[PDB]
């Protein structure tokens, strides 16, 4: 079945360059052309043009002549978009889209890659444990506070993924230009504190990984 | 929005018929259009091609409740017995040639919400500031809101009883001094017009 999988979000300063990828599977790569479509915050979809996956010839829409380069690694069934001399107005989600038969231009889409053009600095999260002091026959809710990070995302697991039942990881909240997130887990007493419970927090943008054993008190 | 015009929002009762409109300008009155669906965290999906005479072809994995029809320059997407999973932004698209060159235009998109869904009320879990944060002179109060449906909640914080499924959360960023100097704080959650609350007690 037909999937286009795009690369992950980028944060870049004005003037810099970014290259994002779109990996295809489920069909013959050179049979259909690949388009790119820009969605800027607060605006609708804008077609950027397409590359002929057989001939290698790209066609650019007017707004996209000069700084944008479409390219291919056909051995890898991958299409690439390179944007040079980044401007503030390049901030957008960029989608690849495959054509279809009988003149469909946008039959299958990738998930989008957010490109942020900003002078904001990458900030690691501070991580705090959320725990009670250690009544009989009650369920205990533990948590993990992940505060003040940029850009998104952070990921959270518990006991390296082996504790999954009772886990809620909640969507991130933007406040004053930093994100905060929390995760909780409800465990039976008496499994805690007799059995250990750790939250594991990764922020790939800052190359950070934090583990926090949850112990009784406050 | 002049080649293609779409109203930016629409809403329909659960299980009712839904009808969305995309209107073409006079220069493109007879053109065929495509409909797309955009939901968060997923690729956008090609829904259908719709011709001036009202004939159409769908899918994708597009269910039989989606259909199209036409009237002059208007192009309609219809959803029969609309379901909560049909909530999405629906975008219309059209192709053309302008002096020798191929051009494609997308509409501004219509955000569709499905009203009158069965309600599941939220459960709240609150956490006080951790001792680690308090040692740094900071206090974040946490209110986690889970097991509710449908989507959409509003959160207000109270201090001393006065102002100032799906998942949601709210954080109140205080200093350690502000935390220690109240008798209580309260996270108040409004869902489909009903209220649920839970409090934290700096004294405990």
């Amino acid at each position: 079945q037909i999937q286009l999988v795009q690369s992950g979000p980028e944060l870049k300063k004005p003037g810099e360059t970014v290259k994002i990828s779109c990996k295809a599977s489920g069909y013959t790569f050179t049979t259909y052309g690949m388009s790119w479509v820009k969605q800027a915050p607060g605006k609708g979809f804008e077609w950027m043009g397409w590359i002929n996956t057989y001939s290698g010839v790209p066609t650019y829409v007017d707004d996209f002549k000069g700084r944008f380069a479409f390219s291919l690694e056909t051995s890898a069934s991958t299409a690439y978009l390179q944007i040079n001399n980044l401007k503030n107005e390049d901030t957008a989600v960029y989608f690849c889209a495959r054509g279809g038969d009988n003149y469909l231009w946008f039959a299958y889409w990738g998930q989008g890659t957010l490109v942020t053009v900003s002078a904001a600095k990458t900030t690691p999260p501070s991580v705090y444990p959320l725990a009670p002091g250690s009544q009989t026959n009650s369920m205990v809710t533990l948590g993990c506070l992940v505060k003040g990070y940029f850009p998104e995302p952070v990921t959270v697991t518990w006991n390296s993924g082996s504790l999954s039942s009772g886990v809620h990881t909640f969507p991130a909240v933007l406040q004053s230009d930093l994100y905060t997130l929390s995760s909780s887990v409800t465990v039976p007493s008496s499994t805690w504190p007799s059995q250990t419970v750790t939250c594991n927090v990764a922020h790939p943008a800052s190359s950070t990984k934090v583990d926090k054993k949850i112990v009784p008190r406050d | 929005q002049l080649v293609l015009t779409q109203s930016s929002s629409a809403s329909f009762s659960l299980g009712a018929s839904a009808k969305l409109t995309c209107t073409l300008n006079s220069q493109h009155s007879t053109y065929t259009i495509e409909w797309y669906q955009q939901q968060p965290l997923k690729p956008p999906k090609y829904v259908m091609e719709l011709k001036k005479d009202g004939s159409h072809s769908t899918g994708d994995g597009i269910p039989d409740r989606f259909s199209g029809s036409s009237s002059g320059a208007d192009r309609y997407l219809s959803i029969s017995n609309i379901q909560p999973e049909d909530e999405a932004i629906y975008i219309c698209g059209v192709g053309d040639t302008i002096k020798e060159q191929f051009v494609y235009v997308f509409g501004g998109g219509t955000k569709v919400t499905v009203l009158g869904q069965p309600k599941s009320t939220p459960t709240l879990t609150v956490f006080p500031p951790s001792s680690e944060e308090l040692k740094e002179n900071k206090a974040t109060l946490v209110c986690l809101i889970s097991n509710f449906s449908p989507s959409g909640v509003t959160v207000a914080w109270k201090a001393n009883g006065t102002p100032i499924k799906f998942m949601a959360s709210s954080f109140l960023h205080l200093t350690s001094d502000q935390w220690r100097s109240h008798n209580s704080f309260t996270c108040q959650v409004t869902h489909e017009g009903d209220t649920v609350e839970k409090s934290l007690s700096p004294a405990e």
